[PDB]
RNA sequence: UUAGAAGGAUUGCCGUCAGGAAAUUAGGUGCGCUUAGCAGUGUACCGCCGGUAGGCGG
């Protein structure tokens, strides 16, 4: 009857992320130019007088959702979960959730703060030694996701394939070119004065913040018409910028997966998107 | 984060360098006989 | 009054988008028009330390139609929401600036160039005492016009309910 | 006036609490209550008529480290300076 | 006739009469409920008109006047007379819970109890200090102490010939059981014998009766009446109980 | 209110004497681990009117 969730339950990530590096280059000559961005002692990083282009490089491992189980103490819960995933990967191709994640990689939300004064900002994404056409980032706004561009349809479909389980893996390598201006300041992540984070000597952003940026796709939260802005997808909808939970005890994943596997019910596809969006993270236990 | 609801901590996360793309795992095993593997038995 | 909305949950905090996105462009618009306008923080919240808010409101007594805010703020759309309606209302608090004295060094020069010869501790009492109370109020950075310095202004309620303006859009003596 | 304006005498302000706080931990059940009459009387110590803007009180000897809610114990710290001394008493006594 | 619970928190009795003949230590509970009738007698001397019906005792801290020897047996200490009759004394940090019913229960009658109790003694012992007098609404509104319940069922269902033998057997099974003094049994018929405290009251020679009681924790106790003491007067068997 | 009262207290050399010790096998087995936004804008400057009172311009 599947009366309760198991004592130990965990899902692995399916959007694994590099610690993003930084580089300083020039927009005019960018494909043949790269310079390290040292942190340059309250630590504070800034560009050189000549170089004017931040060159953030990050990689994304996409893994299937079925083979991301890591601990389950009831086989009945396991088969039901796999069946629920199958239910979805058949109805939808996981393209909607893919399109959302890839849109976040297409509109420069990974650049949390380092995108204010960017005149021209270019995002290049490569998979499997196949360089894709340029993603201009200022054209795509950061509230409404887009669904009718061919190349972003291409990469999104590939991500959907591995997500569904058709592919066992999919590595993504993105280089983003920010013309922040000559001798301007770049803002890397902080780690516990103002202690700046160093990756391989050069500065860079924590992988967590970057993954938080690629996770902001929640547009199906209950109180949306009111806020009308995408929030990052956690279990309780806790956007730290506002300060209040955005799903108390109604559409929470805890309650939602207690109404999907615990009690057989055909959920709306808006809420089924969220249950699988959560599945990308982990820690859903008792 | 939040879990089972009704200050940052340090964590270690090793990663491959930017140039490298391969993990090498080095180990060994000593295979030893089963017969001369009794360390304590109290009855001949 | 015209309400300019900080779009929330977009990344950065509201105060940096207040400091480098709306205030700088407003400063130019306010000074070039000879009729002065005003800046109001409807969501101003002095809990322990200031927190400007999530809204700014531009206020006056046709001159707001001559401000042309549709086209002067078209570069930060993915960040600032421009409400097209210009309604008038009375639920406003206007805002004054609180001086933060000056760095001991700055005052020392001033008070040595034309002042007394011997001057020690009492500046280290007076400046520090007034500043702490002043520095806890809400702060906006503004890039300079002709001095090249980073001025951290400090904003506070006035309740004057009607008055004149400065080039920054605040109350003045 | 009653307010820790000077930051030079600050290190004594941590050291006196740490000297009468070391090995003086007391669970909340046995700690003194934060009666509002004590901050009321400390406002009536010198004028004020309310807690002054941007200054706020601090038991020189941490309440947890056996402190009293008396007049001769409490002080006004700055907010950034209160953050410094509360990081000090967080680290030193290991709350 | 509203009923309310008034908590007298951390009352520090100094030199209460610990000696009660066969029982030394916990004083007779008749002292602790005659405190209630004295605190009601002087309140109806004023215009308060409160009738206290029950009182619960929470023994938070204790000290017996005397010294521990090498072996472990205490030796009690007594004041020097101005021939020392058998006597011993105890200090008790204990908290009262008063079931109070009458015209009205309010914070002003807590202030009246605050004024009135500072001229009173509990079991012949002066009051040094008090923490707070507050009306409580639930068991949570009571601080960590240990109430004295009457575990008469342990004495009744105890192996022995006589009930003393039963009490000796009872203290040899559970250790938290303490033998406590409760009431007075009549030894003669009532009448106007000469030499009384107040000539108009009828007078009866008595003998203290004793029982076995237990200590129950604050957040382990169930209900509030279960820890409230009351006066009951059968013919010739005056005593305070828990019912 | 086993109600109602109480000055225990003046005084002292605890010291001399010493063989604890002789023998051992700790130990054999193991999934830690799934996920995680650091900041109130870093927080400010430089001059002006004046007896170390108050303000002001950018």
């Amino acid at each position: 009857t599947l009366k309760s969730r198991p004592e130990n339950l965990s899902f692995a990530r399916c959007l694994n992320t590099t610690e993003a590096k930084f580089w300083q280059t020039d927009f005019l000559k960018r494909h043949t130019f790269k310079l390290p961005l040292l942190i340059t002692d309250s630590q504070s990083c800034t560009l050189s007088t000549e170089c004017d282009t931040l060159r953030i490089d990050f990689g994304i491992k996409v893994l299937p959702v079925k083979e991301s189980m890591y601990s389950c103490s009831d086989y009945n819960y396991r088969t039901a979960i796999y069946q629920k995933i199958d239910e979805y990967i058949a109805e939808d191709g996981f393209l909607t959730l893919a399109k959302r994640y890839v849109n976040n990689i297409a509109n420069a939300r990974f650049l949390w703060r380092n995108r204010k004064g960017a005149e021209i900002i270019e995002t290049i994404v490569t998979i499997e030694d196949k360089e894709y056409p340029s993603f201009n980032s200022k054209s795509f706004n950061l509230d409404t996701f887009v669904e009718d561009n061919a190349t972003i349809n291409e990469i999104a479909q590939q991500i959907a394939d591995t997500f569904a389980g058709k592919r066992e893996y999919l590595n993504i390598y993105v280089t983003c070119f920010v013309k922040i201006g000559c001798a301007m300041e770049v803002y890397p992540s902080q780690e516990m004065g103002k202690k700046l984070f160093k990756f391989e000597g050069s500065a860079g952003m924590h992988s967590q913040k970057i993954n938080n940026a690629l996770r902001t796709i929640d547009t199906w939260y209950p109180d949306y018409t009111t806020y009308e802005f995408p929030i990052p997808v956690e279990n309780y909808g806790a956007a730290r910028s506002i300060g209040i939970p955005f799903r108390p005890d109604t559409k929470s994943f805890y309650k939602l997966i207690d109404r999907m596997i615990l009690k057989n019910e055909d959920l709306p596809i808006e809420d089924k998107h969220y249950v699988m969006a959560i599945l990308i993270r982990g820690g859903m236990f008792s | 984060s939040k879990g089972h609801e009704m200050n940052p901590q340090k964590s270690q996360s090793c990663t491959l360098s930017t140039e490298c793309d391969t993990l090498r795992i080095d180990f060994g095993i000593k295979v030893l006989p089963v017969k001369e593997s009794m360390y304590s038995c109290s009855d001949y | 009054s015209q309400i300019l909305i900080i779009k929330p949950g977009t990344g950065i905090s509201p105060n940096i988008i207040i400091s480098e996105d709306i205030f700088p462009v407003l400063h130019s618009l306010f000074v070039e028009h000879d009729k002065k306008f005003g800046i109001t923080f409807p969501a101003y919240s002095f809990d322990k330390k200031g927190h400007l808010g999530n809204i700014i409101e531009v206020l006056s007594e046709e001159a707001l139609a001559s401000l042309c805010l549709e086209e002067h703020l078209a570069e930060v759309t993915d960040y600032v929401k421009v409400k097209k309606e210009i309604t008038f209302t009375d639920d406003y608090v206007l805002f004054k600036r609180i001086r933060e004295e000056n760095q001991y060094e700055t005052t020392a020069r001033r008070m040595r160039k034309r002042g007394h010869t011997e001057l020690g501790r009492p500046l280290e009492m007076h400046i520090k005492k007034k500043n702490q109370q002043i520095f806890c109020h809400a702060y906006i950075k503004v890039k300079s016009a002709s001095t090249g310095q980073s001025y951290n202004i400090f904003l506070a309620p006035t309740d004057i309910k009607h008055g004149s303006f400065s080039a920054y859009g605040l109350l003045r003596g | 006036n009653g307010c820790l304006i000077d930051e030079a005498l600050l290190p004594l302000i941590i050291d006196e609490g740490k000297r009468k706080g070391e090995g003086n931990y007391r669970p909340r059940h046995l700690r003194d209550e934060r009666k509002e009459e004590t901050v009321q009387a400390f406002l009536d110590k010198y004028g004020y008529c309310n807690i002054p803007v941007g200054y706020e009180v601090h038991h020189i000897v941490p309440l947890s480290q056996g402190g009293a809610d008396s007049i001769k114990n409490m002080i006004m710290l700055s907010i950034e300076h209160h953050e410094r001394v509360t990081e000090a008493h967080a680290s030193y006594f290991k709350w | 006739m509203m009923k309310g619970y008034i908590l007298l928190e951390k009352v520090n009795i100094e030199n209460a009469n610990a000696f009660n003949n066969i029982i030394v230590g916990i004083p007779a509970i008749t002292s602790f409920l005659g405190f209630a009738r004295a605190l009601e007698r002087k309140l109806n001397a004023k215009e308060i008109a409160i009738r206290i019906n029950g009182v619960g005792l929470e023994f938070h801290e204790y000290e017996l006047k005397g010294y521990k020897n090498k072996r472990g047996q205490y030796v009690t200490s007594c004041p020097l007379p101005g021939h020392i009759m058998n006597q011993a004394y105890i200090d008790l940090n204990m908290s009262f819970l008063l079931e109070v019913e009458g015209p009205h229960v309010d914070m002003s009658t807590c202030k009246s109890i605050k004024s009135t109790m500072e001229t009173l003694r509990i079991a012949g012992g002066i009051i040094r200090n008090y923490k707070k007098i507050r009306l409580i609404d639930t068991l949570a509104d009571i601080p960590y102490g240990y109430f004295l319940t009457l575990r008469q069922d342990n004495l009744n269902d105890a192996a022995g010939d006589d009930m003393l033998d039963k009490m000796i057997h009872a203290l040899q099974q559970e250790d938290t059981l303490v033998p406590i003094a409760v009431g007075f049994k009549a030894l003669s018929e009532v009448g106007h014998v000469e030499g009384q405290r107040d000539p108009e009251k009828d007078h009866c020679f008595v003998e203290s009766i004793f029982s076995l009681g237990g200590f129950e924790c604050s957040k382990i106790l169930e209900d509030i009446n279960s820890c409230l003491w009351r006066y009951k007067t059968e013919e010739g068997l005056y005593l305070c109980t828990i019912i």
